[PDB]
RNA sequence: GACUCGUUCAUACUACAGUGGCCACACCAGAUCCCAUCAGAACUCUGAAGUUAAGCACUGUAAGGCUUGGCUAGUACUGAGGUGGGAGACCGCUCGGGAACACCAGGUGAUGAGUCAU
RNA sequence: GCAGAUGUCCAAAGACAAGCUCAAAGAGAACAGAAAUCUCUUGUAGACUAAAAGGGGAAAAGCUUGUUUGAUUUCUAUUU
RNA sequence: UAGAGGACAGGGCCUUGACCUAUUCUCAAACUCCCAAUAGGUAAAAAGGGCGAAAUAACUCAAUUUGU
């Protein structure tokens, strides 16, 4: 038998395009964007955090019928001009990206002076709800790193504390935000086998940043982020099939 | 004995003899079980409006009657 | 190119078909072969098996080397000793059919099929 | 003998061919206000807030809005009189009715027509026309396509 | 050229091919750390040696499907009238409405907000 | 009138979340066979969802796991 | 209901079948990809609509000036 039958194709119903591509959940999405119908013109902002395998993206989205509107956006590659030239996929990079997104959103809204966020790292503020996007929500996830970044930037994003590194460990959260967990990896790799160390953190050395410079570079990056955020139609098809038949009559 | 179980015969002309009456469609509807925390606030709004209007009218009446 | 056929997975299977004691012994010998833990089958509990990867899989396949028909049409193969060896081998990029985010299918050009499976076995 | 809630809704409450699955996320974004007209179309994928069999395909005004539901006034015929019924449904089973969209477009268009007509003090007929008999037309046709028709024989 | 969030939810799907890559996605290198399992396969974390082989994008097929139009066809069916025909089954006429399967032909997308690269 | 079903059952078969995808077929692997377990491919549901039948359901409403008791008290507008 | 073509089982290269593919005759009140006619519902402005300013609120919103 064949399961790819003509009747099978006739009766097949396709998923949504985004579900087919695996981009969106479409259940989490509508639970995130659904607002009480009593509340007219209630925006219900969504803090979208995505992570490619090169850098992380944070944006502020509001759902509209014609399509989402993006009010702010920040990429980890923006950290080059803020002094983080390497490790743009890091927990610290995600925190910095969330901080940048929050600060730039508030600057666009002219609310920096009214919502200073926090200093260094340990009226009602803007409300946004975190969008994870297919990633599994394990404890110690860069999505929650970016959430903490935005929270420190001054946005009110509701969250628990079980998903920070350690089920609560504020010290571990601080060191992961500052990238200490990468510094310790650098130290242990260098101390155990230097060759693997230099083949792993190759661009770190090319950037001339060491295990002891990571924390300071992330601190000054945070402070400077804060202070300045072709087709072929039927005629050609017929001609081509005719010529293909003519060629085939002799070739095969 | 066996009886006629059911029929809708003559029911339509019975209905149309006095016409198919329509609902009265009053201007205002009771808000008894509707949207609390909204209609309570509306009560507060109306009280504030009435208080302002009444105090202004009382001021005018007192200043005109001396 | 990165089209070389690697060993994606090697599975050792022990199907006793009864309760413990012998099942526990089978789990223990699977432990000795691979320090990683085994899992048991159905409990309608009848069999134990383990999944290995990488250098351990390669060396266990070499140990089990001690027939050019038992290759599957999907480019996998296996044999027996008592224990069943079954190796599922695939090219690079098999992640795209297993990860959650943008899960899709590889093309049949990228699939391994039986001819390349046999050639890979002969070469190795 | 059998008069359950969903009796007789085998086809009415079934999803269309290749139209299965939950509602789109964009359905949750539609705006509803008090007193506007709305269509009650039951969506079988959502079981709570499901309207009764009778009200599928009816239209009514909003009299109540809740966080995920809506109350709509529907006229139902009961023998010798029409009577109002307050049906409460979830927002998946309700849809902004277009029963008056032509009326709203006519309102705005007639407003901006009357504005300029009064500006030029020209008296204009604004009511709809219910166009009937056409005028005489002095139509040309070359004799190359006046073809003669005869009733056909039987075969 | 590309990416994120969407809309439409097959013109968007499926199969088999061809072409394409600098930042771009991605495959990919690892498992100290958060985390995760029988299995670092997946998930999570840390990277940047390699590669367009794959995912992805574009195109192709007397491709299947889908879609639009035509045609089936004023056919089938049907509202109203008949002291119409016919033994009946059924079938005309008058005032009106009007399909479907199949077949044929074209097509295989469009688009909102934001962003990156040049 | 026709084909049936009800007077039950469930601390989970209720609640929430997460992860996963089912029936079946094909090919392959000591014992091992038409069926026992494992691997791959295809798989719009052809499984499952307490029961009759009909609707609904695929990153679920199904399977597994974790935590739970919203199967709680009170009162409205109402539908059949 | 019938044949037509094509790589698992049985016997003596052959047959029987199964199976697959494309067809073929004929059906459904408790079948449906499609789908009428008739029947049904809502709307077609003045106690209202549109457009603004000012007030009120304990509601809503990040907003004592967002919205309602």
């Amino acid at each position: 038998k064949v399961v790819k039958n003509k009747a099978y194709f006739k009766r097949y119903q396709v998923k949504y395009r985004r579900r087919r591509e695996g981009k969106t959940d479409y259940r989490a999405r509508k639970a995130l964007i659904l607002q009480d119908k009593n509340k007219y013109n209630a925006q219900k902002l969504r803090f979208v955090v995505r992570k490619t395998n090169s850098q992380v993206i944070c944006q502020i989205a509001c759902a509209h019928i014609e399509g989402d509107k993006i009010l702010a956006e920040a990429k980890s590659k923006e950290l080059i001009r803020y002094g983080i030239p390497v490790g743009l996929k890091n927990y610290a990079a995600a925190y910095a990206t969330g901080l940048l997104c929050a600060r730039r959103f508030l600057k666009s809204l002219n609310l920096d002076t009214q919502f200073l966020g926090v200093e260094k790292v340990t009226r009602k503020p803007i409300k946004a709800f975190l969008d994870v996007g297919i990633t599994r929500t394990t404890t110690g996830n860069r999505v929650f790193a970016a959430l903490k970044g935005a929270c420190d930037g001054g946005l009110n994003i509701p969250h628990g504390n079980n998903r920070f590194p350690g089920s609560f460990n504020p010290e571990q959260l601080r060191k992961n935000i500052l990238g200490i967990h990468v510094a310790e990896y650098m130290k242990t790799l260098q101390e155990e086998d230097n060759d693997k160390y230099k083949t792993h953190f190759n661009d770190y050395l090319k950037n001339n940043i060491g295990a002891d410079d990571i924390e300071q570079m992330y601190l000054n990056a945070h402070e400077k982020i804060r202070q300045n955020p072709k087709k072929l139609n039927a005629k050609l098809r017929k001609k081509r099939v005719k010529e293909k038949l003519a060629l085939y009559v002799e070739k095969l | 004995a066996k009886s006629k179980n059911h029929t809708n015969h003559n029911q339509n002309r019975k209905a149309h003899k006095n016409g198919i009456k329509k609902p009265k469609k009053h201007k205002f509807m009771s808000r008894k079980g509707l949207d609390p925390n909204f209609f309570r606030n509306q009560k507060y709004c109306l009280k504030g409006i009435q208080k302002k209007k009444k105090e202004l009218k009382l001021k005018a009446k007192q200043e005109k009657n001396n | 190119v990165m089209r070389e056929i690697k060993v994606n997975k090697l599975v050792l299977n022990i199907c006793v078909g009864e309760s413990g004691d012998r099942l526990t012994r089978a789990a223990r010998v699977l432990e000795q072969l691979t320090e990683q833990k085994p899992i048991f089958g159905k409990c309608r509990k009848i069999s134990c098996f383990v999944t290995v990867r990488g250098k351990k899989a390669l060396e266990i396949l070499e140990k089990g080397l001690k027939r050019r028909k038992n290759f599957s049409d999907t480019g996998n193969f296996g044999f027996g000793i008592g224990m069943d060896f079954y190796v599922h081998l695939s090219r690079s990029g098999y992640r795209v059919t297993r990860r959650t985010r943008r899960r899709s299918k590889i093309s049949k050009t990228h699939k391994v099929t039986k001819e390349d499976a046999m050639k890979w076995f002969q070469t190795k | 003998k059998s008069r359950g809630k969903r009796s007789g809704t085998r086809y009415k409450f079934s999803k269309k061919f290749r139209k299965h699955g939950e509602c789109t996320a964009n359905k949750y974004l539609e705006k509803l206000n008090y007193g506007d007209y709305v269509d009650i179309v039951c969506d079988s994928t959502q079981q709570k807030g499901m309207p009764f069999n009778y009200y599928h395909g009816k239209t009514g005004k909003i009299f109540h809005i809740t966080k995920r539901g809506v109350g709509v006034l529907v006229n139902k015929r009961v023998k010798h009189r029409i009577e109002q019924k307050k049906v409460c449904v979830r927002i998946e089973h309700v849809r902004k009715s277009r029963c008056n969209e032509d009326f709203l477009l006519r309102k705005i268009k007639n407003a901006e027509l009357i504005k300029e007509a009064k500006l030029k003090n020209e008296h204009i007929n604004i009511k709809r026309k219910t166009e009937g008999p056409k005028p005489a037309a002095m139509i040309k046709v070359p004799p190359s396509k006046i073809i003669t028709i005869e009733p056909l024989p039987f075969y």
